[PDB]
């Protein structure tokens, strides 16, 4: 019950911790030219379809 | 799914022993394309359906302890019109656009039930007829069953033949 | 109201003249109403053999219309009632010309009055009667040349849907006329004014054709049982002025009744 | 088998005669119950 | 390049008694036994793909039908709740096609995410909540996508995000109020405090109206799909920033010197699995 | 109604036998989202539904011989996804975009109405299957020089060609 | 080198202000109270000193707190079982630093396997044995362990696996009846069908000895360590073979920008999970 | 209750199976002779103290 | 009796006051499997059970007035592993005791080897601490050189030295 | 007077309860939206423009709807059908908004009709014809309006007239054979017994001529807006000459104190109406 | 059928009546003359464009 | 042609980004009969194309690069009626135009008459507004001053002015 949300939540905050540091760490959120690669680089990457 | 446009009959029938007497005159009465006769036990359901073969119906039974397999194996041969009368008990509207009648040889204990044996959904809906046999212990809940539905069920009268 | 008939079985009882008639008429009644509502593929003998146990003579007119109402009300069957008069016109060959010359004044009844689903019972029924040889072929190409002769999308429809019943029958017995029919609908599928829709049902008819109508045989097998020297093909044509004989439905008193009725049981009881 | 066909040809001409010849005599009306068929066309 | 030709042209060809021919025969069979099984599944039959499915080897193929529910889903996104109902019922009898489906599931929605594939990014979001609606994968995963896309929120994220959580909020209410109530809170700053299109407001104002609804047109599993009890499945947690390796060459043919042994043990379970 | 676009192919079945398995075999190796199956008579199209019933398939039939009613009737129940295939004769483009597929389980027997089965209504781009066998392949090349379009072979690599 | 100074005598040098000095005093502030919390650990003071450890920002220092309680465990194997209660507890409020000792340990065992160190292989197990107890592992762990050492037996791989098997068989037992069955026919077959030691016949025979007395010697969990109820525990569920980064840069200070907002959300979560 | 022991069981069988294959590929099990490492060839080794 | 093997070594605490300081810190640096600590007085043992038990130390304490039954019940209390620390003076069986804390320099000599020696040639090699105050270091130096051992300060890297 | 100001730069000025500011907001906002859904209407999308429509609070602004379709009719007066067929959906839901359209667009052709309005009058008898082939008003409106034009005729008046009675003939020949036969024995009454020019007169020449043809050239309904069943369409029954109360009141707008509760209200009759 | 058209043909006679009447009452239809009002006087008015 | 009688608006854009959001509010207060809307490119004009669709909206899309025989077949379908709206460049017959709405300013200036202005003294009446953004404007008056003609910010009363 409460016990599952605690533990969630968490997980979730930790997951913010590493998401808000990992967009520190890239060159400048604001303005990045990088390649278009095929694996990954999501953590910090936007959506622009 | 609503009973609106479904034009609603009762019986009075007044005891059980005559309802297969009464079932049968309505074949000598009416026009019928093809019926689904709806009765609450499986016993009852297996009765009736070896009666009307004895009375030269050409009929299939269903009843909702078959596996969901075969019981589109008896319905394919209902809508097929192989068998002109379906008589099983609650399953589920119906698909089947032959049916000109459906008979509630019995009423249903809860009545929830109802709606599905006889409603139909607007746009698959075909104006039909529906006659409920009503004995003398079903009048409790048949006219408990009018206001929670808000329709209305009128007593068939001897000129029906002229009314369909 | 209507009351159940049990609890009507104890108001009157009757001893068997002039009063009775009119119970052993409704009774009568009942019962076709009730036999031909019965009446499938896998009963039709027992159903066939239990009509012939009423005197269908005498209600004659009756057992006519019963047929009548349940197929324009039930097309969905009407082969098998096709067979079944295919069976009775074989044994008394009177009702079957009665039920013949009431279907074409009712077609022509639904044509003149533009009452499509009428038209459409009534062209399935005359279909499967000739299919049954219970009627001349004549029949259906007068209705073919009178549906393609000025022809409009909905006389087309219903010539062609006329067509796919009785078309394979037409083959076998008059290869010339059903050819000529599909002549004339290629040259109103070309230089006729039409609604596609009714071109594309034009070109599945030839298609049909092309398949020889193997998805409307001439009798389901299961009804074939009346051998040609035993059938009596009525020849009625399309144009011919018919009394439907209405009179036949109503009550009359004859003073030879129970004499009728016994001479009834004993042309039964050799007939089988 | 032919023979059928010719007698069921010349009766089917006989009706074409009385169709074509029943268009010519034929001049808006009313909606009678019995029929005026032999002319009448089809508008459902 | 080559013509296609008939399968009955081919059984006149040629004929195996068994082992390594044998081997990559049924591997053969096996894929598209699995493929047409997965083309068929639906709601009315469910039961009967279950057990038709159950009778091949699952197990030595798990990446076989890993990769032939993830094609049919990603093409097929109509029925991405029967899939997951499919799925939920394989994963209570063999949890790791569960769990190798979910995490190549997780790296191709992120995979999407980064390259701006749309229609991935929708396909896998609508897999992740289905699964989460079965139990078979951890809610947290929801929780962690909604927040990705609504930290630096652009019009397509929150498209995207509003669309995903359509899918799961119900599940999310019952099981993570708070955290529904925080995504629903940072929804209602964003539609306020930013400047947006009238469309994207007007998909919040419509979220909010589903929420005030209470996904009444979003339920959990539809009616004749609830089929693993909630004690007998087995929910995997799979965070969405966890590396994982998808096992690729799982997807590829290996002959097993012990095949004939594992294949009959196989058959011993099967008659085990009901 | 034009051709444009939707992807046409035809396999030599060569004889009816190979016919149905062949079918099963493309289920078997291509992705379907939903198809359509058209077959010339109605006998063919019920023999059809209830062998891809037999084989756990959700199918839908649908023939000229129905009212104009319950032709919706049943095509509102395969839109719904409820059947995944939807097997039927010559009736009318179609009410479905999600249909991957189009397969002619038979070669129309007149030519004229095969632009009514597979093509579409104001070109979306599909694929269409053409079942030929060694007796329909003039009606083939015939199909291929009236509409002025081209069929090609279906090739093993058809997987990897949507 | 260089000689040790008490603390004491330290507080008269220096003295400094949330910038990079005070982020670093702290954390080594952190890194000591966890090592002195971890020695401090018994049962009768348990809920205490878990309730003191959490007033430590044990998020932050979970790769500490990790390897703290890994050591003491490795040293102190006589307080197994207590250690493991206390991961139970706080695994209960924050998983990812249960498993993390997880993974490091699943990653010591096998470590310890390879290089034939057998202390080490005995303290593993032994660990991974309560934690099985304590709902904080899923049981495959321990089947998957036996299986391994059972697989080509020698001499010492069935002395670590009866002495692992001792510690967690009536959990086993409970859990999972087939696999501890298997492992016991495994057992029988070895004393049986095998030439060997006159010790490993002694140890299979007391160890049938014990699951005739019902493993009577060693209980799930003590009277006093039975804290946390089924339905609050996450129960990690990690396999033995897949593969596990340790996280070890979780034990060396980084500055991070957000440290004292970070600090303050921490001890509102702690002000929330009493 | 019996569901988990499936489950459990299933993933046991992975196990053997990627185990006892393990032990294919290592050059024989018989008679191998390697270096010692720090990190682990583990799934193939066997214990002696 | 004997002393080789036994790791010694002495902290200078330099005063009583920062004694307790200096122990909690050792707990903060070293780890610890079990401890017995030692104390002249049972003034002094009892104020400092008092003061670890306040800083939730599991504690057993022992002194030399007690019986010597009782005395062995609390050290079976003790070595069960209840107790994680064992303060206690000098009175007349512990394998897991990872260390000896002198609290204080014995007043006379010639107990200090019945504290923290080692009965034969192998009973364990350990580590044993001194809190040696500016006052304490002569009974060091006496200590030193009449069992003729030496006692090494230690050194902030003794945590690598086990 | 004042310059027009784009509404994104309008979103960037103000911001906003259960206030009376919030009503007239909403107000605003749903008269724009049913001008502009009125704006988009046409054949290909009248069923998803109805749905729409629906979700907007049709009953508290229904005299915004009506005045919107007759200002859109009015101008457009080429889509008249697809408008009428849009009241027959509405009608069929909500039977007084039909009401009000047909009070308000009676009195506005009696209006022109008396000021000389050409214009307007074709454009009121086209949607008048119209709304009676979409079964939403009585018959009796367009022979009482034949007749008042026919009565005192003149070369307008004629002229005016076929032109509606080309646009209602059919339904009028349908429904009222005689009354309709009396409309073309004045009709030729006139042509002969009347003082007219050459160019009515030979139009009611070719009236006679497109009535003997059936008025095929005038169905009653093109094919895809055929959309409310006889049986459940609700024909209002209005004559031209009773007094009518255009209810312009409910163009302006009014603070309702139950406001929320009806918007509920409405949004419940609306999880209804499909 | 024929009973709407019965009830609909009353209804038109009705209105004639009430028409002839009011033009009747109007002051002299061949010569009146009126101002240009903005609501109605319509029953009475003929069309000239 | 020349743009007498014209009424021709324009509203202060700003920028694209806001260019759509305001067309929508257009159709939100002002009573349109049918609009043809320029854009200056071909990808434009089928992206607003497409994103109108979306909203619903009747649209018949054009661009020059077609040839001059099937787009007589798309305003052949725009002038029946079943498309309400007409986006199109720059390539040249409908009264039905209610509103001329130039989406984008034309690049080159003398184009803008080929869109707005009538051919004649008997010529169809309109209403044309521009869509300018903050670096288009230098256009815009360097237009108005050419043709002489005038250019008003459109007014909120522009409701009642049609």
């Amino acid at each position: 019950g409460t016990s599952r949300e605690d533990q969630t939540l968490a997980l979730l905050n930790q997951f913010k911790s590493k998401l808000t540091q990992a967009i520190a760490e890239t060159p400048e959120n604001d303005i990045p030219e990088t390649e278009v690669e095929d694996d990954e680089g999501w953590m910090s990457h936007v959506l622009q379809f | 799914l609503t009973l609106e446009g479904i034009k609603q009959f009762f019986v009075a029938v007044e005891r059980e022993e005559w309802k297969f007497d009464t079932l049968c005159d309505l074949y000598d009465t009416l026009t019928i394309t093809q019926a689904v006769i709806f009765c609450n036990t499986k016993r009852k359901v297996d009765w009736l359906t070896e009666k009307m073969r004895e009375a030269n119906f050409t009929v299939s039974s269903m009843h909702g302890d078959m596996p969901q397999k075969e019981r589109e194996s008896i319905m394919k041969e209902f809508r097929s019109g192989a068998s002109r009368v379906l008589i099983s008990t609650d399953v589920w509207g119906l698909d089947v656009p032959q049916v000109s009648l459906i008979i509630n040889y019995d009423l249903p204990n809860n009545r929830e039930l109802y709606i599905h044996r006889i409603g139909r959904s607007g746009r698959y809906g075909r104006k039909g007829v529906a006659i409920n046999f009503v004995k003398n212990d079903d009048i409790r809940i048949l006219r408990d069953i009018e206001q929670y539905y808000s329709t209305q069920i009128d007593e068939m009268p001897m000129n029906v033949a002229d009314l369909i | 109201a209507y009351i159940p008939p049990a609890k009507l079985r104890m108001m009157q009882e009757q001893k068997n003249s002039l009063a009775y008639q009119r119970m052993s008429w409704e009774a009568l009644k009942k019962s076709i109403n009730g036999l031909i509502n019965k009446v499938n593929i896998s009963n039709i003998s027992i159903i066939i053999q239990e009509l012939l146990q009423e005197n269908i003579v005498r209600g004659r007119g009756l057992l006519s219309r019963s047929v009548l109402q349940a197929q324009s009300a039930s097309p969905i069957f009407t082969h098998v009632y096709a067979a079944l008069v295919a069976i009775i016109n074989s044994k008394f060959p009177q009702i079957g010309e009665l039920i013949l010359k009431r279907l074409i004044l009712n077609f022509r009844k639904g044509y003149r009055r533009n009452d499509k689903q009428l038209c459409l019972t009534a062209s399935k029924f005359v279909a499967h009667l000739i299919n049954q040889n219970v009627a001349h072929e004549v029949l259906c190409l007068e209705m073919l040349t009178l549906l393609l002769e000025r022809p409009t999308d909905d006389s087309v429809e219903v010539a062609i849907g006329f067509l796919k019943e009785c078309g394979l029958k037409l083959t076998q017995v008059s290869p010339r006329g059903i050819n000529a029919i599909f002549e004339r609908l290629r040259n109103i599928l070309h230089e006729s004014e039409i609604d596609k829709r009714v071109q594309y049902m034009i070109e599945v008819m030839f298609a049909v054709r092309k398949d020889g109508f193997k998805d409307h045989p001439i009798i389901l097998e299961g009804l074939d049982l009346v051998e040609e020297d035993d059938q009596f093909t009525h020849m009625l044509p399309l144009e011919d002025d018919y009394n439907p004989e209405d009179v036949l439905n109503v009550f009359k008193m004859d003073p030879n009744f129970m004499e009728n009725e016994e001479k009834y049981k004993a042309i039964k009881k050799e007939i089988l």
